[PDB]
């Protein structure tokens, strides 16, 4: 009866975390802010447009992965509106080496018999347009604010 | 937090100016265009060189 | 009293989710010994890092737990009670879901093209991506 | 969760600027810059196989 309803309850909760989880993972979501807009649609042109950012952008294990989530969620809350981000915006340190990891996660075996991690520091340096398209120009990524 | 998804259209931003169609007196565009008029303005340095 | 129920409620999701996802993956799949052909061949190719499931049941959640009892149940009962032949060959519905799943993860590759009206599936030009039916006996099979 | 797969995989469909008896190559570079780059292919004249 009365933990029939506790359970009921429980239930919900957890799935409502995960939904949650999921939905502040993908291109909607981030993109609710106009300064990510270069990073969607260079993201939805390309060919990793079917996965979601933090497929990229977030480690993949569970327990690594919700504290990075709440720290960057924080950060860029933070920037968004007290802070003054520049003219560039620049990919950290620390996410440089999540996203690499996270290239390694999917791509292992079409590289592993080849000693590619140990020639460029990251993946990146020879895929150079899986960063958002960086060398097409500049109206092919941006247009001025509203 | 937020919920529709990005443009591929890359739409440039729409104006309607209170401007005639032939007014060419570039202080006219300034209260309207505040932000690229102050731009504009920094054409006005003339000491700095490069190599 | 009710704040046990919902540690139970927790528990007991959690579980179903973590027993959804290991009967997915390959070492669930090739407990039985007549799945290591396709197993081998898996964990040797470009897609070792993704599930079974992953291409062999639908992605929707709603699809996807009927489709994993039923074809479960159905190998269930071909790996006791029933004789399986020299030919182990999916059927058209399994053809179906998972050409649906090529779909679903290659789909920026093909945007421009009308592949999907060449060949009935993928694989019919992605030949070796079903579990590299080409290479000779001994690279994929040995005895019992 | 939601699925992050919001390009579909469809079967492109096609309406072109030309008349319905266009024949001219050159009409058709406009609107097919990459198959028509693709087709020009075709003027290399120097290789030989075996
Ligand atoms: C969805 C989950 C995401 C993802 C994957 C990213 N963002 Fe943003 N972000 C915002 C602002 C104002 C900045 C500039 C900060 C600065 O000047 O340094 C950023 C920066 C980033 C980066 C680069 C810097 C870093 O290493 O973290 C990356 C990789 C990034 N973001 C990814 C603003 C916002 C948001 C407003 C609240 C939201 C929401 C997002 N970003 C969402 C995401
Ligand atoms: C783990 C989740 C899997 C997956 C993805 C598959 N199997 Fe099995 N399977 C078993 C037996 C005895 C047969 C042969 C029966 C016959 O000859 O008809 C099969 C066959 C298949 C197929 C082909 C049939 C189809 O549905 O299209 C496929 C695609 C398949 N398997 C995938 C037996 C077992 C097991 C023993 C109980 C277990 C465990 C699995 N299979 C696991 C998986
Ligand atoms: C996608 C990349 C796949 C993964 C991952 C796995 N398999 Fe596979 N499987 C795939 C295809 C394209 C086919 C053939 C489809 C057709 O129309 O013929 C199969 C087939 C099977 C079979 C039997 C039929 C056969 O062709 O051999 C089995 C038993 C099977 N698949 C199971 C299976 C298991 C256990 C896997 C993990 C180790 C696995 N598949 C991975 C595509 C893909
Ligand atoms: C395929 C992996 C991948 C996916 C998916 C992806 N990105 Fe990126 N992202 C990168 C790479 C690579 C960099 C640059 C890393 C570096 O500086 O070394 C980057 C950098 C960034 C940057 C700032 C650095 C820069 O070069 O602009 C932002 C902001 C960002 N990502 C957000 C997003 C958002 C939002 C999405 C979803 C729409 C997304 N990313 C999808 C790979 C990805
Ligand atoms: C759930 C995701 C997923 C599914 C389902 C899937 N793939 Fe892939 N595919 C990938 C990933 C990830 C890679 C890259 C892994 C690597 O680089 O080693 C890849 C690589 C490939 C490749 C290059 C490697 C190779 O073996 O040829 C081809 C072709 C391909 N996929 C086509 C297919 C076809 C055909 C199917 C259907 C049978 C399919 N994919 C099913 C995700 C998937
Ligand atoms: C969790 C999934 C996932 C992650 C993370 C990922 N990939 Fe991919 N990647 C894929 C899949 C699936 C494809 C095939 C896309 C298709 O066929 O539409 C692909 C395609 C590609 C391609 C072919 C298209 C292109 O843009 O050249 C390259 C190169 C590539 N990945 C490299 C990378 C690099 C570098 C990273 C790290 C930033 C990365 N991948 C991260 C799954 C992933
Ligand atoms: C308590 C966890 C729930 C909060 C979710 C925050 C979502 C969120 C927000 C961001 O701005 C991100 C920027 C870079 C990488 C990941 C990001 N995540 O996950
Ligand atoms: C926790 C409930 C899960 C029920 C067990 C089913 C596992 C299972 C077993 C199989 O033999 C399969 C063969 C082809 C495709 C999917 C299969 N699944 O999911």
């Amino acid at each position: 009866k009365l933990v029939l309803g506790g359970a009921t309850l429980g239930v919900v909760a957890l799935a409502t975390v995960a939904f949650g989880m999921k939905y502040t993972d993908q291109r909607p979501f981030c993109t609710s802010c106009h300064i990510m807009n270069p990073v969607g649609v260079t993201h939805k042109l390309s060919g990793h447009a079917n996965i979601s950012c933090n497929d990229c952008h977030a480690p993949h294990n569970l327990l690594a992965k919700l504290p990075f989530k709440a720290i960057a969620g924080a950060r860029d809350v933070y920037m968004n509106t007290l802070g003054h981000p520049g003219d560039l915006i620049l990919a950290g340190m620390e996410t440089k080496e999540v996203v690499n990891a996270n290239c390694k996660a999917c791509h292992t075996m079409t590289n592993v018999e080849v000693a590619s991690m140990e020639a460029k520091k990251y993946c990146t340096d020879c895929h150079r347009n899986v960063q958002h398209m960086r060398m097409k120009p500049i109206s092919t990524r941006e247009v001025a604010d509203e | 937090a937020g919920c529709s998804d990005v443009s591929t259209e890359l739409k440039t931003p729409v104006y309607k100016t209170k401007l005639t169609a032939e007014e060419i007196r570039n202080s006219a565009f300034k209260p309207e265009f505040p932000k690229q008029y102050a731009s504009y303005e920094r054409n006005d340095e003339t000491t700095v060189m490069t190599e």
